[PDB]
């Protein structure tokens, strides 16, 4: 199965191996046991080159895994600023909600990725989005006393 | 002549004992090297000061004292101090690690690897005596050694010296000069385990001595030096009957006979007067009636309590200096009726008086001024139950949440002993209530 | 109770440890060669607590240096005091850890824990009466965090009655935006609750907020952060290095500051807040109880103080300190637990730190420290829910059950702080 090799290629960042597999008809939208696409891993491990090439070959930018994680959820959590803007440029849902009720704005605010928080807000991130505990992105900045994060959410 | 052996346990016991023996030598005319020029008999004697001082062949007067501490910092100052020649070098016993303000370390673990050595050195001092009558034990309540090791030592002395008396000078913890937050714990634990092995205990409230230094002596920030100097003055007034001639409390058994009506309530209240700052050498000389009146004021007491709350079971007046027995009876007769002095229904309602016509001795460097007459009142009143109530309250505030308890359980002690000690303190307070307080 | 063995692990451990040996050696009057160039005494009465005598008017720090990365081996030597350390104490491995807590605790670190334990042996035998151990490190990395906690557990097995004291540096995205630090920190706090007697929680989050917002440092460097660290470590160890009475026992400190065995995480404070190259008694007592002077990113006004220890340094009236300390406990009486009577200790030292006539060092055991653990537990949960980078750890022997057990223990630690925060005496 070339889809399994495509999952491993996007994880390690092998740009050459991804092109050879797609030229032989590898499933660009293949998934692993938990529903992770080659775009999830490339966005998780910060392989911007593979992310762009995958999006040029029929990759679903809003694909979710079993836990409802989109490629934008993982890129915002891990903190890949260049990948987040590319995903948003290709129609990623900035307000996608996973099974835990979190949005990309939640994960970037929790992990302290202030640059990503600013980028998500300028693309229509809902600041009133509550998670499975009623907490919003602004509630997270007040509960742990993040003054740098609170001022950004008061643009 | 019946010898008495003094035992100083822990830092508070050593530093107070060091100040008491310096004052003893000034009262008896003993030099720092042990020389007593006013001793016509060299090599021994049957005198009354020999109860506290043995005599070597060369006329050296060595105190019958033992200094014990689980760490050498405090006793090393005695080995280098002014009286480094006075004490027996082998009677200054030091350990390596202290009890860390933990009653369990002082009693169960750290204190158990030196208790056999301390007893053998105490045995050596007892073999020299011809008529040993008991021991004087100086220690603190809050310290780990002063509480843990003392409770262990008192248990051992009751088995090896079952027919001898045992008196205590206890240091009651005060928040102003406290060193540990668990001192209420240690005070309850040592009291319960020693209540059976102690015949009579004089408690010294550090907050009482602290306030006296601030008020009467104008000492803004009293230190351990200012406290122990005043404490040694009061300790000497209590043990003067054992070291000089007299007819009141001439031996340790008489302390128990005159002050302790029942075995458990053996905590007399001590009051001393007058306390005048050394900055006033030309002060007015207080009369016998004015110093006797001061003994009934709660501001001159050694334990913070209100004797007007309770009732008396025994009262002893120990005068020192120019005091005529006619003026005492007159002073008694007035301060017997003009005050609210209530004795219990089952007591003679009398005042025992003993006079020593030598004025008190002050040490060079002290804060007290010379006086022509002073008095130390020893009374057993149920009002001293206030001291146990204050201590049991702070004990209960912490033990309800089991705070700091894991420190004690981790050193060979069981949590069940905390309950047994507190239950015994509840019976002690009830013992004072069944008499009247 | 006298000698203290110091150990510094990882980059952060050797970085904040070197500054500790440079500041205290100046107070005692010790040059990089080891000679005593002080003009006043009292600098050598308690010198053996952190130093030894190496013959020739020489004083060598009782320090042991360990890091898997051999680059720190050259970084310490290139320092101004990087020659007073002994060449027999430097222990450095082959390759680093790469912020992997598993490489420090199970693989690379375990292949070096015996090399460190051998030099701790010859150092312990040089001590006449050892009282405990001291470890500086960070919790975000892999060596100082993974191997540090492992070395703590190994020294404890051979020295069960000796005190273990650590200066742990909490991770923060504002200084290091590495997403695997909440993993290594949580896995380390799980170890520090069991194998330590007292831990000084130094928070890089708080250290950044002090430099950036109070000291106006737009881009604070690690040298700026370590200036506050070296100032706190000197103050918390003041009663250990100078007379000033109050003995110098690490166990007496633990008995009076740790009311419950798991709650041995202290919040330190310092005042006044000075910079690298840049008051009265009512002022020192004021800033100490201020959240802007705490070295942990927590507001003490959000919790209750269990035990408090304050150290004042310099020439000042011991009477006035008693007035201000007893008064602060009244204006903020509702922020101290009432079931621990006399839970505040005051200490004054004659010798102040360099460049300051007066100072103050705050050591608090407040329930408000849960806000720090709530911060890392949230970052841990956000990463662990997505199983992100979890294979970095499962491929080194460690397995998934340890992450959940480490998460279950910290939330239990937070539950204990809130439990004693709402407890009343009645
Ligand atoms: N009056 C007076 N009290 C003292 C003195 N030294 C210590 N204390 C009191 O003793 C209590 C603590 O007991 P310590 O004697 O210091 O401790 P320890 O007996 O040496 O036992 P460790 O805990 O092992 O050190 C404190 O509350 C002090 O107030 C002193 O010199 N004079
Ligand atoms: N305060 C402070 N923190 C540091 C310093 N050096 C590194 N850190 C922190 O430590 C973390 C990295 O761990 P580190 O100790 O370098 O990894 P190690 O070499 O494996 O022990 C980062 O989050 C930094 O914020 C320092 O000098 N001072
Ligand atoms: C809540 O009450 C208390 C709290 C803390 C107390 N003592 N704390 C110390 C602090 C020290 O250094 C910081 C010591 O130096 C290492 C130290 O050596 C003995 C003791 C004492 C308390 O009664
Ligand atoms: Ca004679
Ligand atoms: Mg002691």
């Amino acid at each position: 199965d070339l889809g399994k090799k495509l999952l491993e290629a996007a994880r390690a960042g092998q740009d050459d191996e991804v092109r050879i597999l797609m030229a032989n008809g590898a499933d660009v939208n293949a998934t692993d046991a938990s529903g992770l696409t080659p775009l999830h891993l490339a966005a998780t491990y910060g392989h911007l080159e593979i992310v762009e090439v995958l999006l040029k070959h029929g990759a679903d930018v809003n694909a979710i895994d079993i836990m409802g994680s989109t490629p934008l959820h993982l890129a915002a959590l891990i903190g890949h600023l260049e990948i987040v803007e590319v995903l948003l440029k290709h129609g990623a849902d900035v307000n996608a909600v996973d099974t835990w009720g979190d949005t990309p704005l939640h994960l970037a605010a929790i992990m302290g990725h202030l640059e990503i928080v600013e980028v998500l807000l300028k693309h229509g991130a809902d600041v009133n989005a509550q998670d499975k505990f009623g907490k919003t992105a602004f509630d997270i900045s007040i509960d742990n006393g993040n003054e740098d994060l609170a001022e950004i959410l008061q643009k | 002549m019946r010898e008495c052996i003094s035992i100083h346990v822990g830092q508070a016991g050593v530093q107070i004992g060091n100040a008491c023996w310096e004052l003893y030598c000034l009262e008896h005319g003993i030099q720092p090297d042990g020389q007593m020029p006013s001793d016509k008999t060299i090599g021994g004697g049957d005198d009354s000061f020999n109860t506290f001082f043995s005599e070597t062949g060369a006329g050296k007067h060595v105190p019958r004292a033992v200094f014990v501490d689980l760490e050498p910092t405090v006793i090393d100052e005695v080995r280098t101090g002014t009286y480094r020649q006075l004490f027996h070098p082998e009677q200054l016993i030091t350990g390596k690690e202290d009890a860390a303000n933990n009653y369990a370390r002082g009693h169960y673990t750290i204190g158990k690897e030196i208790i056999d050595l301390v007893l053998d050195r105490i045995r050596k001092l007892a073999d020299q005596c011809t008529g040993l009558q008991g021991f004087l034990v100086f220690h603190s309540f809050g310290g780990g050694t002063g509480s843990g090791f003392t409770s262990l030592l008192m248990e051992r002395l009751s088995v090896d010296y079952g027919k001898k008396s045992k008196l205590e000078f206890s240091i009651y913890p005060a928040p102003q000069v406290s060193t540990a937050v668990v001192e209420p714990y240690n005070s309850i634990l040592t009291t319960h385990t020693t209540l059976e092995h102690s015949d009579c205990a004089f408690m010294v409230d550090n907050e009482a001595i602290y306030d006296i230094c601030r008020r009467n002596l104008d000492i803004e920030r009293p230190t351990y030096t200012n406290l122990n100097r005043l404490i040694s003055q009061i300790v000497s007034s209590i043990t003067a009957s054992l070291r000089f001639d007299g007819a009141l409390n001439v031996d340790l058994t008489e302390f128990q006979t005159n002050l302790v009506p029942y075995p458990r309530i053996h905590f007399p209240l001590a009051t001393y007067a007058p306390v005048i700052s050394a900055e006033k050498a030309y002060h007015e000389q207080l009369s016998v009636a004015e110093i006797t009146n001061a003994c009934f004021e709660p501001a001159n007491q050694m334990v913070k309590c209100d004797p007007r709350h309770g009732k008396y079971m025994a009262c002893c007046l120990l005068y020192r200096g120019d005091v005529v027995p006619k003026d005492v009876n007159a002073a008694i007769a007035t301060i017997k009726t003009k005050r609210s002095i209530q004795f219990v229904d089952w007591c003679p309602t009398g005042f025992k008086v003993g006079i020593n016509y030598q004025p008190p001795t002050v040490v060079p460097g002290g804060d007290l001024a010379k006086v022509q007459r002073a008095v130390c009142m020893l009374s057993n009143t149920t009002a001293i139950a206030e001291a146990w109530a204050r201590l049991d309250h702070k004990f209960d505030l912490m033990y309800a949440k089991r705070a700091f308890v894991h420190w004690y359980v981790g050193e060979g002690m069981e949590e069940g002993e905390f309950s047994e000690a507190r239950e015994d303190m509840a019976a002690l307070e009830k013992d004072y209530e069944e008499v009247g307080v | 109770m006298r000698e203290i063995v110091h150990i510094q692990a990882g980059q952060c451990g050797n970085q904040i440890g070197a500054k500790f040996w440079e500041v205290i050696s100046d107070e005692h009057g010790i040059d990089p060669t080891g000679s005593y160039h002080g003009d006043s005494d009292l600098q050598l009465e308690r010198i053996n607590v952190y130093y030894n005598e190496a013959t020739g008017n020489k004083y060598v720090p009782r320090a042991i240096l360990v890091d898997l990365e051999p680059g720190t081996m050259d970084s310490v030597r290139s320092g101004p005091f990087g020659q007073i350390f002994r060449p027999d104490n430097f222990v450095f491995g082959q390759s680093g850890a790469g912020n992997n807590w598993a490489k420090g605790h199970y693989t690379e670190g375990a292949e070096l824990v015996d090399s460190v334990l051998d030099v701790v042996r010859k150092e312990s035998e040089s001590c006449d009466c050892l009282q405990g151990f001291q470890l500086t490190h960070s919790l975000g990395g892999g060596t100082g965090s993974g191997m540090g906690t492992l070395l703590i557990s190994k020294i404890r097995e051979e020295y069960p009655d000796r005190i273990m004291n650590t200066f742990s540096v909490m991770p923060s995205p504002k200084v290091s935006d590495t997403v695997v630090e909440p993993y290594n920190a949580t896995l380390s706090v799980h170890q520090l609750v069991e194998n330590t007697d007292e831990t000084y929680c130094i928070d890089n989050e708080a250290l950044y907020d002090i430099c950036f917002r109070t000291l106006k440092l737009t881009t604070p460097t690690y040298g700026d952060l370590n200036h506050l660290v070296s100032a706190t470590m000197s103050g918390v160890t003041t009663c250990l290095r100078f007379p000033g009475q109050l003995n110098a026992d690490l166990r007496k400190l633990a008995v009076n500051m740790v009311p419950f065995p798991r709650l041995h995480f202290f919040m330190p404070g310092f005042a006044p807040l000075t910079s690298r190259g840049s008051l009265t008694v009512p002022e020192l007592t004021q800033q100490m109880f201020d959240s802007k002077n705490m070295m942990a990113a927590c507001d003490p006004r959000h919790g209750r103080y269990l035990t408090v220890a304050a150290i004042f340094r310099g020439r000042m009236s011991m009477k006035e300190v008693d007035e201000q300390m007893l008064n602060v406990q009244n204006k903020n009486s509702s922020y101290f637990v009432e079931w621990i009577p006399n839970n505040v200790k005051t200490a004054v030292c004659d010798i102040p730190p360099r460049g300051l006539k007066m100072s103050a060092t705050f050591i608090g055991n407040s329930t408000a420290i849960q806000e720090l653990f709530k911060r890392i537990s949230e970052q841990f949960t956000a990463m662990f829910r997505r199983k992100a980078f979890l294979h970095w750890y499962t491929g080194e022997g460690m397995d998934e059950m340890e992450f959940t057990e480490a998460e279950s223990n910290m939330n239990d630690l937070v539950s204990e702080y809130q439990q004693y925060q709402d407890a009343t005496a009645d």
